[PDB]
């Protein structure tokens, strides 16, 4: 239904052992496709999903050749910011940026995206309108003043409104088997004796995609969120995720409570009980 | 696909 | 502004002992980008440990997995160790088969 391309920049200066270090990565909803990494022995934008490594040549020189200029672009901004705020030659800092669109069910435009962050909070972004800067203190604004007498911002727009949507539906189509495919979650419950009197009630979520879910334990038919551990939903490594919630239960009151479990790639919601 | 930053380098 | 990692370690596969699995450091919500990761077996250092491409959140914090090939037994102990700027000293999460 609604789907969404995301690419990950980050530099990070390292003052004494050379010159900083640019990653990037590119996700079409929870999915990587792509990375770059400048160290590496032979500094390529490399594919991390199938439906990608179809792509021509042509393709991989391009995206290759941009990866390379980003990285010179901002290790220009991280000695340019770093000027601006008169920092010390000592320390580390980072550059970040992170750009691209949603769109919906009909394939068009729902908003483009386009922040950067210096050392771990907002620097400036580009507003939902696609012809604003937002500049979060002195420094960005000088950057803002800067962007705006070149007119970037159009440029930004375009890439957005143009290339990053065309783009996304295309990889989109030639990854529908997966991409388009929702993965329902394998559930169970486990059982964890605390003492003679408590147990731990566990309810697991197993092999979803993508990474969005509901999990809920109930007591006879109603919530009991508060007194819910929850853990963050976390990757399996295998382009799957996994969550569990748990409660602590009465001893021979098991049967009084039921887990909950709602993910688009389920028709229905789902109950659990011990 | 990635866009394109050629020669921006001095809009920090 | 420094963030303090958090971390899981969990297996990709329900774990049984004797079958070949796949154990996960998954390490999240921290600055700076560096950091150091190892995973332990009976304490020891476990040599050919992945990790993968560092990437970051919505708030900006970054986030990275290590996993390692591991076969559960009754006996020996696994661990995600790591060191970072926000920490006075290392920190060790033991993997536990029920979380």
């Amino acid at each position: 239904g609604s789907h969404s391309m995301r690419y990950f920049y980050t530099a990070v200066s390292r003052p004494g052992r050379g010159e900083p270090r640019f990653i990037a990565v590119g996700y079409v909803d929870d999915t990587q496709f792509v990375r770059f990494d400048s160290d590496a022995a032979s500094p390529r934008m490399e594919p991390r999903a199938p439906w990608v490594e179809q792509e021509g040549p042509e393709y991989w020189e391009r995206e290759t050749r941009n990866m390379k200029e980003a990285t010179q672009n901002f290790r220009v901004g991280l000695n340019t910011l770093h000027g601006y705020y008169n920092q010390s030659e000592a320390g580390s800092h980072t550059l970040q940026r992170m750009y691209g669109c949603d769109v919906g069910p009909d394939g068009r435009l729902l908003r483009g995206y386009r922040q950067d962050a210096y050392d771990g909070a907002d620097y400036i972004a580009l507003n939902e309108d696609l012809r604003s800067w937002t500049a979060a203190d002195a420094a960005a604004q000088i950057t803002r003043r800067k962007r705006e007498e070149a007119g970037e911002a159009e440029q930004c727009r375009n890439y957005l409104e143009g290339t990053c949507v065309e783009w996304l539906l295309r990889y989109l189509e030639n990854g529908n088997e997966t991409l388009q495919r929702a993965d329902a979650p394998k559930t169970h419950v486990t059982h964890h004796p605390i003492s003679d009197h408590e147990v731990t009630l566990r309810c697991w979520a197993l092999g979803f995609y993508p990474e969005e879910i509901s999990l809920s334990w109930q007591r006879d038919g109603e919530d009991v969120t508060q007194d819910t551990e929850f853990v963050e939903t976390r990757p399996a490594g295998d382009r799957t995720f996994q969550k569990w919630a748990a409660v602590v239960v009465p001893s021979g009151e098991e049967q009084r409570y039921t887990c909950h479990v709602q993910h688009e790639g389920l028709a229905e919601p789902v109950t659990l009980r011990w | 696909r990635v866009e394109d930053v050629t020669n921006t380098a001095e809009y920090w | 502004i420094q963030k303090t990692p958090q971390i899981q370690v969990y297996s990709r596969h329900p774990p049984e002992n004797g079958k070949p699995n796949i154990l996960n450091c998954y390490v999240t919500q921290f600055h700076p980008p560096h950091i150091e990761i190892q995973m332990l077996k009976n304490g020891k250092k476990i040599p050919k440990v992945e990790m993968s491409d560092m990437s970051f959140s919505k708030d900006w914090s970054f986030y990275i997995l290590a996993h390692t090939e591991f076969t559960p037994t009754e006996t020996d102990t696994y661990a995600c160790r790591v060191k970072h700027d926000s920490m006075a000293e290392p920190k060790t999460v033991y993997w536990d088969r029920d979380m």
